[PDB]
């Protein structure tokens, strides 16, 4: 259908710090690491339906600048003496066909996961820290 | 002959400090005897029975208040919080005029000690303002380890005033009381090395000095109604009266519950068990004053506030589930014995019931009025989320703007708390049975349905130049339905044979 | 945000001795082997988060001249009877927007752990020697 | 050494004016140590550390036989050098990460108390650029400045012990 | 840093026999086969370093003319009744700045294993017969 977002890209924060530091080029992705219900079908139009338990366990792959107030708060996380747990909300604004809609997605009780993989260049510029936190419930709601 | 008592101290009996506490059960019992709290004295917060008893008196009022209160087995400060007990003049309030007095802002005893230490010579200038300005040179502080030898010494070098030290403050009080002023910030001498501004009492520095009153006043007798005050100077959340709120006086203190965001537990005995509006309790409920909880003993037990309220506001807020009714819950005040007239009457004018079931203690809540647990969660609910946003807002060191993305960032502060709270016991998906919303119905009702709350923000653009400069953001609708609390269950059984 | 370096690449140095000749073109590679932290996650919004004791762990892959002070230091290390501990550091200076700050990144006990794969050519020149000190703890700070 | 006998009151003076003391204690040799004047543990760790610092910085410097520069890489390899015996120290038991509770610092608030509760240490060299060409000629690295915080060690225990019944 | 060699590649001779006939193109090449050192990681700052017995085995993979000389040997190797030992040296000279330096890598007890893979082609010349000596030390020295 019509449709427009503003916000460019899905703004995102984690417990109640926003990132605004986002590299340019796909920074944020959520994969489903797992199904939303498994099945064992047997025979003669018959199947059983059973919801796991791992449902909304989403990774959030974020890409920051090498060394920014969003890398800094994320990297403070990776070296705390207690793995920090993440909640926070990924949302987009977005107009239907005049109506204005907010396109929201909660992250629960999340951490580190895959720390970036530190790559540093001379031939090319590289500022790319790729962080992986890793949530349980990933509830979109629109 | 040395002892162990010196490198591995062991005690008995030693009270924990209590300090006010963010926490939604700082509960409040407010006495009416100036035996022991003044006016300045309006509150005294306390997390043990027996502190409060060597405070007041075991054979106190209030003393007893404390023991049924501390008895619940829940009791509020198992969940972090605290009791207080107020004071509201119900006599003739005198106070005794007291002389002028100085403190110290400077808590910190170490920074102090080697400041002192270095200084061998000293200079001093008070002014008790009964004569001659003071002129206080021979101080020395070498031989000091701890503030209470520096408080001892300049006692010993203001005549007409004592000194001493409480907990970190220097307190400077001229003998002679009534109408006499040490106005003197410690000031400086010219014949000696000064201590004034090391110690933290310069006029410059901030320093209480409460200069001598006249005589002894009299405050008139306040009302109930200045209860005001307490919350003024406590932010209690659950608040009492020893005595019997007088009618009259019901819908004002209904009406400052409302508005002053706390619960107030009553009693009333069996006389007010009517659908009447000359009945104060039908009146709250016809009011909607959901607040001002209503309780009922045939005794007139007012300890059976205390059990209640020692009973409801035990609850964390952080914990998976934690959102507790009332319905049969174990209180620590004796049942009373009802027929079932009046046990109906109760539950359908707002009362509540402490009776006996299968001969044990039982509690019943009603619903004429607003749930307990409703009115309790709700409450902490609004208050927490102000909180989280306000410390979002001035503690957080990184001011959020009116960006976009900070506005999302308020939302999202709020939409955390109510997370906190669905998955805390208090809120619950489901349908909206309600008509009115916002946003839209779609969103709105899906929301409900799925995650228990729905936040939404207003936009910026809605909002126009003139509070855009007031700093201040939109009006944020944030949409919650509870988590239904099972009180009844009525089941039918056949017999096939 | 805005920001520059000073120092072209993360000036490097291991047991006293700072890595000077560099093969240009992405010499130093930090990676995570392991994650930060590992959860088990149960029905019913309940999880346990539990920080690895693999936390750290880094591998350094280090490319440097065919035949180098620095491929000397490091193939002597390679060739000692005991393997030889590496301590030392990874760090950058860098000016956030005027203010000089300096990101450094630790590395603790490590050794050899991937010789490199000598290749001599014909065709094309190639000087290439890749180390690989993999060490246990890698704390960035800054 | 044979312990001695004290009463209360000089035990306690002792204790607050920097004596320390070999007494009895359940018959047995018992060593008190004081903190009026600065703790044994801690000035002796200090000592120790930062002699040991003059040395590693030392023997970087004219024994490694491959001279470090004045390049920023070899600034990097002094500070490196420093950082490293912090490390050695703070794997040793003398320092620990903790929240700073000084106000006086260097570099910037943030950095200083992000690494101290982290690492337990931070070292931040001056720059090449702050340092005039005439002590430049002098062949002397800008001051390296280290900030350490010492672990916590237990003297004392107080405990309290109520009987429900 | 500076650096320059004579003989463009690693002149190699095995069992005091001298190979000649190298194919252009990477002929030579040494690949470690395992680590030098694996490790143990335990908690709160705690490694154990071992170095394994397998540390310097080396596999070495020669490109040689289709039927040369060094195919010779290298094939009459690998027809024996009895698989014949392998010793000898990979070396290179090489002049650091103005002096004259050799390093040499020793190559032990070897042997063939994996013989080449025999193409013969008729679109496109193909004379690619690579052998792999695969030895257990390959110390190199400078």
């Amino acid at each position: 259908s019509v449709i427009v977002y503003r916000n460019n890209q899905s703004t995102l924060t984690l417990n109640g710090y926003t990132f605004q530091h986002l590299y340019q080029g796909a920074a944020l992705v959520l994969t489903p690491v797992n199904a939303k219900t498994a099945r064992t079908n047997s025979i003669n139009g018959g199947v059983s339906i059973s919801g796991r338990v791992d449902g909304g366990v989403h990774t959030l792959a974020i890409m920051v600048q090498k060394h920014s107030p969003d890398d800094k708060f994320l990297n403070d996380a990776k070296n705390s003496q207690e793995p920090v747990v993440f909640d926070g909300s990924m949302k987009r604004a977005y107009t239907e066909s005049g109506t204005l809609k907010k396109a929201t997605t909660t992250l629960e009780t999340g951490s580190i996961t895959t720390q970036p993989t530190k790559t540093d260049n001379n031939q090319d510029p590289d500022d790319s820290r790729t962080y992986v936190i890793e949530f349980r419930n990933s509830v979109e709601t629109f | 002959m040395a002892s162990i008592s010196e490198v591995i101290r062991v005690s008995l009996q030693q009270e924990g400090r209590a300090i006010a506490p963010d926490n939604m059960n700082a509960v409040g019992i407010i006495t009416g005897n100036q035996g022991v709290l003044s006016t300045a004295d309006r509150y005294r917060i306390y997390r043990t029975a027996a502190a409060v008893a060597s405070d007041f008196g075991a054979s106190s009022q209030e003393s007893a208040f404390a023991n049924t209160f501390f008895d619940t087995t829940p009791n509020p400060i198992s969940a972090g919080g605290v009791l207080v007990i107020g004071y509201w003049r119900s006599a003739s309030e005198t106070v005794a005029a007291t002389s002028a007095t100085l403190v110290s802002e400077q808590t910190s005893e170490s920074v102090l000690i080697p400041l002192l230490n270095a200084i061998n010579d000293g200079s001093f200038t008070i002014t008790v303002d009964g004569g001659t300005e003071q002129e206080v040179t021979a101080l020395d502080f070498t031989g000091v380890s701890e503030l209470s030898e520096v408080a001892t010494i300049l006692n010993s070098a203001i005549t007409g005033a004592t000194v001493s030290e409480d907990n970190g403050y220097f307190k400077v009080t001229s003998s002679t009381t009534g109408a006499t002023s040490l106005l003197s910030y410690l000031g400086v001498a010219t014949s000696g090395t000064d201590i004034s501004a090391v110690l933290g009492m310069n006029s410059e520095s901030g320093a209480v000095l409460t200069q001598g009153t006249d005589q002894v006043v009299l405050p008139a007798e306040t009302k109930l109604e200045g209860i005001t005050a307490i919350k003024s100077e406590v932010n209690i959340k659950g608040a009492m009266f020893i005595d019997q709120i007088l009618d009259a006086d019901i819908p004002g203190i209904a009406s400052f519950a409302g508005a002053n965001n706390m619960l107030v537990y009553e009693v009333f005995d069996t006389g007010y068990l009517s659908k009447n509006v000359s009945n104060p309790v039908w009146a709250v409920k016809l009011a909607g004053q959901s607040n001002f909880r209503c309780l009922l003993s045939k005794s007139g037990n007012r300890k059976f506030a205390a059990t209640y309220m020692a009973r409801m506001h035990t609850v964390l807020f952080s914990g998976q589930n934690t959102a507790i009714t009332m319905q049969l819950k174990e209180l620590s005040v004796t049942a009373e014995e009802y027929t079932d007239t009046e046990i109906a009457n109760a539950k359908t004018v707002g009362l509540d019931l402490l009776t006996t079931i299968k001969n044990e203690q039982a509690l019943l809540t009603s619903g004429a009025n607003d749930f307990c647990d409703n009115v309790y969660n709700l409450e902490a609910f609004r208050d927490e989320i102000q909180t989280n946003n306000y410390n979002l807002l001035k503690t957080t060191s990184t001011k959020i703007p009116q960006t976009d993305p900070g506005m999302d960032t308020i939302e999202d502060d709020t939409e955390k708390t109510c997370e906190k709270y669905v998955r805390n016991g208090v809120f619950a998906p489901g349908t909206w049975t309600r008509s009115d919303f916002f946003g839209d119905r779609q969103q709105f009702v899906d929301a409900i349905a799925q995650k228990g709350y729905y936040v939404l923000i207003g936009d910026l653009a809605d909002q126009t130049t003139a509070e855009r400069q007031s700093r201040v953001s939109p009006v944020i609708q944030i949409a919650v339905k509870n988590a239904g609390a099972v009180h009844e269950e009525d089941i039918i059984i056949s017999v096939n044979l």
